[PDB]
RNA sequence: GGGGGGAACCUGGGGAACUGAAACAUCUCAGUACCCAGAGGAGAGGAAAGAGAAAUCGACUCCCUGAGUAGCGGCGAGCGA
RNA sequence: UGGUUCGUGGAGCCAUGGGGGAAUCUGGGCGGACCACCGCCUAAGGCUAAGUACUCCGGGUGACCGAUAGCGCACCAGUAC
RNA sequence: GGGGGUUGUGGCGUGCCUAUUGAAGCAUGAGCCGGCGACUCACGGUCGUGGGCGAGCUUAAGCCGUUGAGGCGGAGGCGUAGGGAAACCGAGUCCGAACAGGGCGCAAGCGCGCAAAGUCCGCGGCCGUGGACCCGAAACCGGGC
RNA sequence: GCUGGGGCUAGGAGUGAAAAGCUAACCGAGCCCGGAGAUAGCUGGUUCUCCCCGAAAUGACUUUAGGGUCAGCCUCAGGCG
RNA sequence: GUGGAGCCUGGGAGUGAGGGCGCGAGCGAUAACGUCCGCGUCCGAGCGCGGGAACAACCGAGACCGCCAGCUAAGGCCCCC
RNA sequence: GCCCCAGGCGGUAGGGGAGCGUUCCCGAUGCCGAUGAAGGCCGACCCGCGAGGGCGGCUGGAGGUAAGGGAAGUGC
RNA sequence: UGCCCGGUGCCGGAAGGUCAAGGGGAGGGGUGCAAGCCCCGAACCGAAGCCCCGGUGAACGGCGGCCGUAACUAUAACGGUCCUAAGGUAGCGAAAUUCCUUGUCGGGUAAGUUCCGACCUGCACGAAAAGCGUAACGACCGGAGCGCUGUCUCGGCGAGGGACCCGGUGAAAUUGAACUGGCCGUGAAGAUGCGGCCUACCCGUGGCAGGACGAAAAGACCCCGUGGAGCUUUACUGCAGCC
RNA sequence: UGAAAUACCACCCUGGCGCGGCUGGGGGCCUAACCCUCGGAUGGGGGGACAGCGCUUGGCGGGCAGUUUGACUGGGGCGGUCGCCUCCUAAAAGGUAACGGAGGCGCCCAAAGGUCCCCUCAGGCGGGACGGAAAUCCGCCGGAGAGCGCAAGGGUAGAAGGGGGCCUGACUGCGAGGCCUGCAAGCCGAGCAGGGGCGAAAGCCGGGCCUAGUGAACCGGUGGUCCCGUGUGGAAGGGCCAU
């Protein structure tokens, strides 16, 4: 008995790193996504990965606009 | 008998005045045709090794 | 990578320093590439031909 | 030792020149000084006396480095750093290269 | 005049491997163990076709330092003036 | 090929197994490939105390042992066996 | 002279060591007694600490002395400036065109003392080279029998 | 053919009508001494008392899987609060 | 929320063979005192104590010591008891 | 503020702290010792939590060694 | 003692390819003011060895597959095809080799997985690691038969030497300590030692060996160790040796 | 006169010729050396610088030596796997094992990159010469079920999909900050400066819709560098940058 199967890719770490009410620095991770999950908005970047980050600082705030897909914001202090 | 210094390290490593341990940036010594000008740029650099791995490499070189 | 895609440097026409690397199918592109790179050496824009890496 | 793999200092690149056979080259070492340290003296001051004064090591030319209140001094070393002739030369100190 | 002996101690010819490299061949162990020859109370070395950067020293031997430094090294282990 | 830190390295230096193969100071060797310059020294003969190593051995001393220790052996031990 | 010895009864109660997830274990060791028997030393490093001195600290070899007495000895080492591959520069240095930006740095206390950088030494922990906690191979090699 | 006496061949060597036998009672490489206190990531053992605290048996990587380096978890000293 | 709480800085570790039970899964045969994971617990290290007859992890409960005192836990209250 | 207050005190690996004992150096040209050292046997006696220490009795016949420190071939 | 020289080994080969040291020096370079010095160095010449060409089996070794096909069936003398260097010849063949298998048949036996003779459909015989046969020989291994038997049915007695008793001398292995019972359970899963039962007066002597995971030998079978050792080779490297 | 003008006279090359020298290779011969043999040995004889013996060249070389010959593993072996991507396993954070359940990668694109501008698919129906089930065309219905280079997934038409314009940012020096993490690695990146691309500009452009398409250090090569250059200047050689 042999097995075609028995490997799997290393764990990525994906998801939202900080949470909506939550203070960042400019420069930091938003959400490290596959495609755009949460699509950037107010004040938030998207690298070439559609990683989200922060493009000014103050506080998270996630939003969701139904069909319009969900966005973040980072709204100044 | 003293201790020896350890030569290899000597060779790699250069110990800053705050006993930091700083050493270049691996993966830039062949096969650059496809890294990013982001990537040996970055990598050009020295950096801090972490502190467990420095302290070992500062018990290598104990007359520095 | 291939045998077909191989590597290849951009010498600068002017300065004459190879200042990138890049690669090419020269299946597809059997001719020199050449294109406007900054030569950092001559600090501009500038024309470089494809050099055998 | 890492338990038989590539050691962490291993797998780090050699940087610089190590030198060859027959080895090192004497030159010219300069220990450098601090203007704050030589205001510890009166008038001219030596690499001799700084010798004496546990500051300039042995076979070693002295340079001064442009630190602390200068103190107008007479003071004769092998180089001065820019900011020593600056320090020095303006509080009346006298920045004498000797060779 | 020699022969042969003499505990260790010295050259001079020969000269290992185990072991380390967490394998192992380069390497290290080590020119060590040991063998042989020779002496002597010592031996060796010893009066520059030297050192090596100062126009500097000035046979040789040994101690400390230089210095684990310069360096050598599957640039590894280590060795190392 | 060996020694030198020198594992062939840019490999000098000392030595020498082969093969070539000099001259006598304007001759030579060396300062680490090599060239010129600048400097050091005079090869291919020999000898040379001292300061150093050791303890067969005599003596002195021990935060040395005290007869299962101390030397294998305090005693008739390199013995009985 | 309140204790000491024995235990008849009743209750309770699965030797010790190691090695183990797990041993009373029918896993290992030990017949018992007596004696020997295993974490040290040196030299380096590092941490802490008791003290000395302190931008200083400090000697080695040796010398001189006593013959259990220490002193001399500054050669030398560490520290006082870092950065850089290095030349080199210097509280800056490196990359860099940049004065950009970054990396490694520099800023010591208190009220003349208090301190203290550091450094010497003792002590102890740990580490490195040494046989390195003790015993144990099978083996290899040299010289001989 | 067997046997006595006299001798020769020995250690990676001898001898062997050949079994890998024998080579001084254990020979797929003798014995003794020496290297040597080889190495042993393995097994066993590791000795007085009291007190405080108090694990792990996980991850990563490993010629690694019963061993290791880092992190996890313990303790201790100091500092912060 | 003042706790053998937390963080940082240093020294020293051991550990890196785990196991059972519950729950959620994989494998297995919806077998295994099976194996492999996650969450948790206990043992390990608590084979100290009560019950479960006996029994490491099931139930109770964390053993500083003494007392010929009292109250309860699980579990029991016909005799052993 | 030596005592009281609160809390804590199962424990392997392991970390830390605190003591006991053995040989030897200083204390020591000292002190104990033939009226008996060390050592041995014994104790139901006293001290300590313990490692142990005293003290006593008999044997023993000649060394032992403090406080307080140091150094280890130190505890089976 | 058949075939295959395709690969390996060997023997032979002046053609040819390759091929080191060496020679050679187009050219190139450093240095010097130059002389000069120093160093690289292509072409080409240049050995075995190798490739290459041959031969070589009592040299290493190797010696096929499928499909069809004849007066019932069956089979296939026969043909087709593919491949190989070649397709196993004589001879033997369920064998010291036959897996299926105790094959089939015959003998032998009342009954024979063994023996013997044939069968061949030889998993996987076979010709100098020789094939087949073979008289004599064998402390060789099989099978069968006769004789004789205590081998046995199935045992019995007897004799001697021990064992047993006494007097004398008097060990050893081993041993945690022992005040050491059975069952049913539990327990690291097989209990004198734990629990419930039951059973048992103390100690002996001669015996049997069920157990005490009895003793003996730090399991040799298995695995592991980055343990060793011996051996092999078209494993690596090196060396003797040889060209 | 030719692209050159002539005799004659030189530097010379052109290939050949032969004279010599310095040569090298092969032959053939000889004899002292060297090697036997001659009881004679300051001599015979024989072979003959073709041997032997040095140094180096290369080669053959289990004759010999030192050695290697992995791990995981429901014992080991045999088989399989070893690295990275995707999904489930995986218990709604992440991470999470099994020789668990499925597939991939070891590239490719000079455009499949940037930017501006333009368009929107698959599919179904009806009509339509070849011509169809399915070519191209038309209308009608369609949120995406299409496509997006390739595995899966995520994402996506208010484009990341298709087409055209120009362009090469598939930039240099950097980098606030972060994610992930034992480390090392890996990943995102504002912004700044140099100098550009597209665009009116706003703006974007530091490769590709993303997640695989890859490998530390050492050793060395190539180019730049001009940093070190062993007494000095060079150089050898290194360092650093790129690779
Ligand atoms: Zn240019």
């Amino acid at each position: 008995g042999s097995t075609r199967n028995g490997r799997d890719s290393q764990a990525k770490r994906l998801g939202v790193k900080r949470y909506e009410g939550q203070v960042v620095r400019a420069g930091n991770i938003l959400v490290r996504q596959r495609g755009t999950r949460f699509k950037p908005g107010k004040n938030v970047g998207m690298g070439r990965d559609f990683t989200l980050f922060a493009l000014v600082d103050g506080v998270v705030e996630f939003q969701d606009r139904g069909r319009l897909g969900r966005y973040v914001h980072v709204r100044p202090l | 008998p003293k201790m020896k210094t350890h030569k290899g390290a000597k060779k790699r490593v250069k110990i800053t005045a705050s006993g930091k341990v700083v050493a270049m940036k691996t993966g830039k010594r062949h096969l650059n045709w496809q890294k990013s000008g982001k990537e040996i740029r970055q990598k050009g650099r020295k950096f801090v090794l972490a502190k467990p791995e420095a302290e070992r490499i500062k018990l290598l070189l104990p007359y520095e | 990578a291939s045998e077909v895609r191989i590597k290849l440097l951009l010498e600068c026409t002017e300065c004459k320093r190879r200042n990138y690397a890049t690669e090419k199918n020269k299946r597809n592109t059997p001719n020199k590439l050449e294109l406007r790179k900054y030569c950092p050496w001559c600090r501009k824009h500038t024309v470089h031909r494809e050099v055998k890496i | 030792f890492e338990g038989g793999r590539s050691t962490t200092l291993m797998r780090l690149p050699k940087r610089g020149m190590q030198g060859q056979v027959p080895g090192e080259i004497k030159r010219p070492r300069y220990q450098g000084v601090n203007l704050k340290d030589l205001a510890r003296f009166e008038g001219e001051v030596t690499p001799e006396l700084l010798v004496r004064a546990g500051l300039l090591k042995k076979g070693y030319r002295l340079k001064i480095l442009g630190e602390g209140e200068a103190k107008p001094l007479k003071v004769v070393a092998h180089a001065f750093s820019k900011s020593a002739l600056e320090k020095l030369k303006a509080a009346g100190g006298e920045p004498v290269l000797l060779e």
